[PDB]
RNA sequence: UAAUUGCGAUAACGAACGAGACCUUAACCUACUAAAUAGUGGUGCUAGCAUUUGCUGGUUAUCCACUUCUUAGAGGGACUAUCGGUUUCAAGCCGAUGGAAGUUUGAGGCAAUAACAGGUCUGUGAUGCCCUUAGACGUUCUGGGCCGCACGCGCGCUACACUGACGGAGCCAGCGAGUCUAACCUUGGCCGAGAGGUCUUGGUAAUCUUGUGAAACUCCGUCGUGCUGGGGAUAGAGCAUUGUAAUUAUUGCUCUUCAACGAGGAAUUCCUAGUAAGCGCAAGUCAUCAGCUUGCGUUGAUUACGUCCCUGCCCUUUGUACACACC
């Protein structure tokens, strides 16, 4: 690239979906702060935003922002896989969603209580608070309780 | 650390007792002589053997030693 | 005076291919290079994002020349690298293997790659055509 | 994330004039002055060989060696 | 048919073979030229058996060497002993022993590995530890 | 600051409990046919070479 | 070389003490010029106990 | 049927064979034989036998719950 | 410098300076001298190399150890910590770019600057544990004309290897750095510190 | 069944954590009589008369 | 001296087992024997750029010659050689030169007499005796368990990063294995982000899988010192594979979740040259499952070249009432 440099474009701090962001870190890094980012799933929408993730977070005036959100919130409707995403037949309605950062806290305890309502042994041992995965407890895991 | 074994040792000895005629004071020439004066069984065997009775001799055209 | 592909350096010879290839046009993507991260060994995609695909088209053709013949697997193998299984060891993997299948195909209906019998991909003849071609534009750099 | 790791518009005016009187320089001279963070600052290094202001006595990449413009 | 011969340089398991045609100096190890190995590093360390003997010598040669096995470093040292054991071999059939025996002692009196093949061998492993002579950690109760 | 010329002439043995020490005769190369045997901590061949702060000073064998 | 690497104990005691064996094996083939009645010719008195002896046809 | 059929050879001095002589004492041990009577024997027959030297040892309980073992050995044997 | 060429291209900056004074890469092994009285015959420059890498056995025997390039020695001291555990081109790398540097600063021949910052890092004078009875006390033992150098390559690299821990200054400046206090030692060097604290206890035994 | 292993409560890490290891948890080996194994403790010997007609 | 290995001293002289010899493997052969299942030169046939004839390839035989590389047969080679230093100028030792090699040449293999209440009746259709034997401790079948989790100990794996992680790109090994009554190793063409799927072929193998294009490593960038993009536990949701069966999740991939961990107290391990350490690979295991082991090569140090202080064990002397020998 070559130097830049604007005259007040760049904001330091500047919430949006419920999280804050560091304006001096690079924003194809910065938005991964939120739950249910990740460094990949942002690097996808980003250009796809066509957004040249070159600069940092500060930049990129605002219009782009606005439905950048859209196509995320939208993933499927804006062209991404739907093998891409974190919840893919939900668990009752065969949809294929994305959960960021607010619903993921809500989800993950939607899916732990459905199992322990259902009485399955995994949600069983969720309740205990436990490993669930079937590793070796006997050894591992001790004083984090 | 290689102290010669005393069976060659002990082999170098009896041939200077009775080859000094021969038993020249290179080894390549005392080497070729135990194939045909001795019947050892290896090379690095018989090497080690004339190896050593060479500096026997060597030693002793410069006076005489035990044994 | 003549030269030869050897008689080049190997990095700043395919990506002046990228650069070429990237101004030339004819592509053929699959239009899925957005996502692939190019083999399951790897943690992320390349950082080009606009490119990548010359750049690994470059050196997909440099590799087939010196060689007799190539096939998809090989291909694999030869980018794939070592992927850290998290707190498991490292280990080696073969790279993504239809990124390998048709950037062939994407170039060999450019014509630059045969499918060679014997089974495999030979270096095409109109691509052995613009061997120093290339070669040749790189050395103008230190003339 | 700390002290002025992006363009800061009046800082780019001292490192106009803070390159001479330097005998060394490298990315990490660059932070090393209060200054930018070495993403904004490594590209920065030859947006300067662009005109007389370095002598690149060094060679390649994580490692960067220029001098005073002669 | 014109003189040439045939040499070879040795590392722990790479090995390089050089043939030494009478040509007008052209050096393309593997068919590539000796300008631009791979380790820049290291390039100047096959370079020097050109640059210890007199850089010329080469009006009338011409060398090019293959080199299987080894790694990224064990056959560079293999070729560069290849090729000064190569140049020497021509020296003896085709031109005087004088000329000959000043190269090799040119060589010699800088030569690491360039003529005599370095011996080393990596050891093997014995049971008890992964480890030529390293052993598993113990225990002591 | 007074520094001293001292070449080891001859080596006599490794002193020292674990002995990673030796006594060592060494000779002045200023006003020579000196003494002292002084000792060194590296390990030293012949004809070397080394300073020593106090020349006016000298401990034998170390317990 | 065929090698087989094996604890000795028979059990899982003592020190870990592996011990591996060795079988070699030599193949060698000889492409001849001979007529069609010396073909059991040598067939009998070519052996000595302990060496397979194949003998193939044309290349194809 | 035919594939193959097998020819008794006696075997030439068999005091020289390990094996031979080993069931040789199996078979005296079994009639009642003292240890070192039997044991004796066949390193005396061995040795008249031809052999440069001979060993054998015995080892397990001989009326005494104690497992003991005796080695019976004579001439010369090399052993590295 | 009677230039020669031939079918393979020889670039003139290799074929300006191979038969002419033989210099390092890019550094004149010439007018290197050691300014030390002691740590001559130990610290080998002239013989030249013009890069620090060569497959020869140094511990086959006690002392040819001293022979080896001086500075090859300095260099194979920082593939170390496991972590660079051979990396020996990684290594040599950072070399070639340390002495390109202090030379940006420092005149002088960087190969000269080196045999500068070892000659005052050699701990002249050092403690023992004497066996003495108990709560022994310490001996002044003087260190030998090659532990003298050893202990000095050694104490210049672990200082600057671990300036380059968690810092953004690369482990080459922090070597670069360090060789510039050690070349007439300066109350900076990581080196001269060590060593002149493992000598002012020499003199707590008199 | 399940619907027991969950309303039954005394289960999970904090019924448990809350709790103290009984110290026979930090025990030794408790050497398996092996100071007496020079010592026969089948309470009978082997006659000598006895061995003289086996050996 | 590694060695009861020798010298020397010597009421002892001369010998054998064991150490040595020996055997195997890794290193030296332009000297012998030659090989389309190994490879080289020429030449046909053949392709690119440059022309001036060159440079770089293709070619299951187009022919011709060869054995340097490769291979494995037969030899040879080293004997610590030469010179010197040290020493009863004895065994020996040490330095230099020469040398493929001069640390038992490196690494192994083998290995005498004795000793243990060492482990193994859970390898054995090796076994003495005892127990049980038809509601069986036999045997098979169904399911569960060996994984079960407030903790204590031990062999490990991944890290805490900038001698870095990441992304392009450069891109080099060696020890192995591998399908007949068969389902083994798998190239290659497609489909698939991936995992994988699918369509054919080579191979019972120096012939095909494979130059195993392995990994660290080299190069060019993005990142910037902030738990950060270092780190990858835990966890949710989906797609595959093994398999009669994957729930307590066999393994693989994908997205998301992003712990502890900022170099580790007291303590203790392994190790001296291609070794340590970093690196991946084959093999055993194996339907699936390596954080295990056994081998391999890859990159390649530091500091020793010494002592008996620590520790351990030998050997004398010595006491002994022990000899079932200090249990
Ligand atoms: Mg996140
Ligand atoms: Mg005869
Ligand atoms: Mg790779
Ligand atoms: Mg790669
Ligand atoms: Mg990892
Ligand atoms: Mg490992
Ligand atoms: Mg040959
Ligand atoms: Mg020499
Ligand atoms: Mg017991
Ligand atoms: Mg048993
Ligand atoms: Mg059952
Ligand atoms: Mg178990
Ligand atoms: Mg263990
Ligand atoms: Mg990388
Ligand atoms: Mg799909
Ligand atoms: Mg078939
Ligand atoms: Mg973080
Ligand atoms: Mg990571
Ligand atoms: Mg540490
Ligand atoms: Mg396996
Ligand atoms: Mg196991
Ligand atoms: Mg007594
Ligand atoms: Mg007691």
């Amino acid at each position: 690239s070559l130097v830049v440099q604007e005259q007040g474009s760049f904001q330091h701090i500047l919430r949006l979906l419920n999280t804050n962001v560091d304006g001096n870190i690079k924003i194809v890094y910065a938005l991964t702060t939120i739950k249910g980012v990740g460094r990949r799933y942002s690097n996808l929408v980003c250009k796809k935003a066509d957004v040249d993730l070159h600069k940092r977070a500060g930049e990129l005036t605002q219009e782009e922002l606005e439905r950048i959100v859209q196509i995320m919130q939208n993933p499927t409707h804006y062209k991404i896989p739907a093998w891409f995403l974190n919840r893919q037949n939900d668990i009752t309605d065969g949809k294929d969603y994305h959960t960021l950062a607010n619903n993921v806290e809500s989800k993950l305890r939607d899916d732990l209580e459905r199992l322990k309502k259902i009485r399955a042994h995994r949600g069983i041992r969720h309740f205990w608070g436990l490993r669930v995965r079937g590793q070796h407890t006997k050894t591992t895991g001790r004083r984090r309780a | 650390g290689r102290v010669r074994t005393k069976t060659v040792k002990r082999a170098s000895k009896a041939l200077i007792e009775r080859y000094y005629p021969k038993l020249t004071l290179d080894f390549q020439t005392n080497k070729r002589l135990c194939d045909e004066i001795a019947t050892i069984q290896s090379k690095r065997l018989r090497n080690k053997i004339a190896g050593y009775t060479t500096h026997l001799m060597k030693r002793i055209q410069k006076g005489p030693v035990r044994g | 005076p003549g030269v030869s592909v050897r008689d080049v350096a190997a990095q700043d010879f395919i990506n002046a291919y990228a650069s070429f290839l990237q101004r030339q046009g004819k592509l053929e993507v699959p239009g899925y290079v957005d996502i692939v991260k190019t083999s399951s060994g790897n943690e992320m995609p390349p950082q080009d994002a606009e490119g990548w695909f010359y750049k690994r088209a470059a050196s997909v053709a440099r590799h087939i020349y010196m060689r007799k013949q190539v096939g998809v697997g090989k291909l694999n193998k030869l980018y794939g690298g070592a992927k850290s299984r998290g707190v498991r060891p490292y280990k080696h993997i073969d790279a993504s293997g239809s990124i390998n299948r048709k950037v062939l195909q994407a170039l060999e209906k450019i014509g630059i790659v045969e499918i060679s019998p014997k089974g495999g991909r030979r270096i095409s003849e109109n691509g052995q055509r613009d061997l120093d071609r290339i070669a040749a534009q790189t050395l103008e750099e230190d003339e | 994330a700390q002290h002025a790791v992006i363009l800061d518009q009046e800082k780019y005016d001292r490192i106009l004039k803070e390159v001479p009187t330097y005998r060394y320089v490298s990315v990490s001279v660059l932070v090393d002055r209060l200054k930018i963070g070495g993403s904004l600052a490594r590209i920065a290094l030859r947006h300067l060989e662009k005109e007389g202001i370095i002598k690149p006595i060094s060679k390649h990449s994580k490692q960067a060696i220029y001098t005073r413009a002669t | 048919a014109v003189p040439s011969v045939q040499t070879f340089g040795k590392k722990k398991s790479a090995t390089a073979v050089a043939h030494v045609k009478a040509g007008k100096g052209l050096i393309k190890v593997n068919g590539s030229p000796i300008t631009l190995v791979e380790p820049e590093i290291l390039r100047f360390k096959v370079y020097e058996p050109l640059l210890l003997v007199g850089l010329d010598k080469f009006s009338n040669i011409d060398i090019r060497v293959r080199v299987t096995g080894g790694g990224h470093v064990s056959q560079v040292y293999a070729i560069r002993q290849a090729i000064a054991k190569g140049l020497v071999a021509y020296h003896q059939k085709y031109v005087d022993e004088q000329s000959k025996n000043e190269l090799k002692k040119a060589f010699t009196s800088y030569d690491r590995t360039l003529l005599i093949a370095d011996s080393r061998r990596p050891e093997p492993k014995k049971f008890g530890g992964k480890g030529a002579r390293s052993r598993f950690q113990k225990s002591y109760r | 600051t007074p520094v001293t010329l001292a070449k080891v002439i001859k080596v006599l043995g490794r002193t020292g409990s674990r002995g990673g020490v030796t006594q060592v005769r060494v000779e002045f190369l200023e006003d020579t046919s000196r003494t002292i045997v002084r000792n060194v901590k590296g390990p030293v061949r012949e004809n070397d070479i080394l300073v020593l702060m106090e020349s006016e000073r000298e401990a034998r064998r170390l317990r | 070389v065929l090698k087989i690497s094996t604890r000795k104990t028979p059990n899982g005691e003592g020190s870990k003490t592996w011990e591996t064996y060795e079988m070699r094996i030599h193949k060698r083939y000889i492409d001849l010029e001979a007529p069609v009645q010396i073909v059991k010719r040598i067939t009998q008195i070519t052996i000595e106990p302990g060496v397979d002896v194949e003998v193939v046809v044309a290349s194809n | 049927p035919g594939t193959i059929v097998l020819y008794a050879e006696r075997v030439q001095d068999r005091g020289l064979s390990a094996v031979a002589q080993a069931e040789s004492m199996k078979f005296k041990l079994l009639n009642g034989l003292a240890i070192r009577r039997a044991a004796y024997g066949v390193v005396r027959y061995v040795m008249e036998s031809g052999a440069k030297g001979c060993e054998v040892v015995v080892s397990g309980k001989l009326r005494a719950a104690r497992a003991k073992a005796m080695k019976f050995a004579d001439g010369f044997l090399i052993h590295s | 410098f009677t230039p020669v060429v031939l079918a393979t291209p020889i670039p003139e900056e290799v074929q300006q300076a191979q038969t002419e004074i033989k210099l390092f890469n890019k550094w004149s092994f010439e007018e290197v001298e050691v300014k030390d009285a002691s740590l001559v015959d130990y610290v080998q420059v002239r013989q030249p190399i013009f890069v620090a890498h060569t497959a020869g056995r140094y511990a086959n025997k006690r002392f040819r150890k001293a022979q080896c390039p001086i500075i090859e020695r300095l260099t194979n001291s920082l593939m170390m910590n496991g972590r660079n555990n051979g990396k020996k081109l990684k290594a040599v790398r950072i070399i070639k770019h340390t002495l390109d540097i202090i030379n940006v600063l420092t005149d002088q021949n960087p190969i000269q600057v080196v045999v500068d910052a070892i000659t005052n890092t050699g701990p002249r004078e050092d403690t023992t544990r004497v066996g003495g009875g108990g709560a022994a006390r310490r001996q002044a033992v003087d260190v030998s004309p090659l532990r003298r150098v050893n202990q000095a390559i050694a104490l210049l690299t672990i200082g600057a290897r671990e300036a380059a821990f968690r810092n953004i200054k690369t482990i080459a400046e922090t070597l670069a750095e360090e060789l510039i206090n050690a070349a007439k030692g300066s109350s900076t060097s990581y080196a001269i510190k060590k060593k002149d604290e493992l000598e002012r206890v020499a003199k707590s035994n008199r | 069944g399940n619907e027991g292993a969950i309303r039954d409560k005394t289960a999970g890490r904090r019924n448990n954590r809350s709790k103290d290891v009984t110290d026979s948890a930090t025990t030794k080996k408790s050497n398996t009589r092996r100071a007496t194994d020079r010592h026969s403790r089948t309470g009978k010997t082997d006659t000598k008369k006895k061995v003289n007609q086996g050996w």
